[PDB]
């Protein structure tokens, strides 16, 4: 199927506690497979998946070098833009930065992304054509003319169709046994009754990769959008992931309703009902 | 500034069976700024060493965390995760349900 | 690889 790598870099100031702490992690898909972290006792770039294990001495210097800058650059950002909004040296801010790329099952290119938020708002973003800028406000637009006038959109553009997309490549094929395999939801219907009148039942998928899932209750074949309460899909701690669904039923009208589940790792999509 | 709370849930790695080792987690999401406090609870009281993943976030620009340990459930043991963030007054509890 | 922006915001 498709694949995508992705960077997520956190900066955040904290004055009269030090300098702002500068986090970058590492994804493939669902994966994560590196860190880096300014407050760590000695901050290098690590590995978090077993199959980049293998990179040799020069990835994990470089990576550390591009982290070891960011780190000072990210602070410099954040000194600019508390200037840009005339904010205080009191208060904490923050930087998010999310960038990568996405190939489809030939590998090509589908899109880069290059996106960047300041207290959680977006703020400046590359469009898709890797060539142009989507400035928020104002202060956005300072860093969008500080950015055309070096040509940086150029330089993402160089980096999101070449390094990007041959290491998205690279990943892939060395870690092939786990990311390019879909483990489909274990699934089971719980029934919990609430009261004489009224019984919850609840769909389970336990057990999935990558988190991407459809689950859905039906009552008489119509879907029960509103009436569905739906938890985010969240992470075992073994790669893999749960979700649950819950309608609550009139008693004796169970077998009206069917849970419908749709999974890349199932040989077919499921549709299944309370079993007593 | 505009901030958002956490979501919270708690539950097993594995199914739950009584005196089984498993693992219990406790899932924050959603939430900006990004510094919270979060406690695993046996029986109301904090379970030491207790790991968590590297922060990272949503689409959407808020954070989420995994925090994680060994946990065998019982039927008498009562576990829960205490969560604490800029935009509550006070911690929040929530209590593992091995049905949720 | 990452990519490396030294140009700040």
């Amino acid at each position: 199927g498709s694949h995508s790598m992705r960077y997520f870099h956190t900066s955040v100031s904290r004055p009269g506690r030090g300098e702002p702490r500068f986090i970058s992690v590492g994804y493939v898909d669902g994966t994560q497979f590196v860190r880096f972290d300014s407050d760590a006792a000695s901050p290098r770039t690590e590995p978090r998946a077993p199959w980049i294990e293998q990179e040799g001495p020069e990835y994990w210097d470089r990576n550390t070098q591009i982290s070891k800058t960011n780190t000072q650059t990210y602070r410099e950002s954040l000194r600019n833009l508390r200037g840009y909004y005339n904010q205080s040296e009191a208060g904490s801010h923050t930087l998010q930065r999310m960038y990568g790329c996405d190939v489809g099952p030939d590998g090509r290119l589908l899109r880069g992304h290059d996106q960047s938020a300041y207290d959680g708002k977006d703020y400046i973003a590359l469009n898709e054509d890797l060539s142009s800028w989507t400035a928020a406000d104002t202060a956005a637009q300072i860093t969008q003319r500080k950015w055309e006038a070096a040509r940086v959109a150029e330089q993402l553009r160089a980096y999101l169709e070449g390094t990007c997309v041959e290491w998205l490549r690279r990943h892939l094929e060395n870690g092939k046994e786990t990311l390019q395999r879909a483990d489909p939801p274990k699934t089971h219907v719980t029934h919990h009754p609430i009261s004489d009148h009224e019984a919850t039942l609840r769909c389970w998928a336990l057990g999935f990769y990558p988190a991407e899932i459809t689950l859905t209750w039906q009552r008489d074949g119509e879907d029960q959008t509103q009436d569905t309460e739906l938890v985010e899909t969240r992470p075992a701690g073994d790669r893999t992931f749960q979700k649950w669904a819950a309608v609550v039923v009139p008693s004796g009208e169970e077998q009206r309703y069917t849970c419908h589940v749709q999974h890349e790792g199932l040989p077919k999509p499921l549709t299944l009902r309370w079993e007593p | 500034m505009i901030q958002r709370t956490p979501k919270i849930q708690v539950y097993s790695r594995h199914p739950a069976e009584n005196g089984k080792s498993n693992f219990l987690n406790c899932y924050v999401s959603g939430f900006h700024p990004s510094d919270i406090e979060v406690d695993l609870l046996k029986n109301g009281e904090r379970i030491e060493k207790v790991e968590h993943s590297d922060l990272s976030f949503s689409k959407d620009w808020s954070f989420y965390l995994l925090y994680y340990t060994e946990f065998t459930p019982t039927e008498k043991d009562e576990y829960a995760c205490r969560v604490n963030h800029v935009t509550l007054s006070q911690p929040k509890i929530v209590k593992w349900d091995r049905d949720m | 690889f990452e990519d490396l922006r030294v140009l700040s915001f």
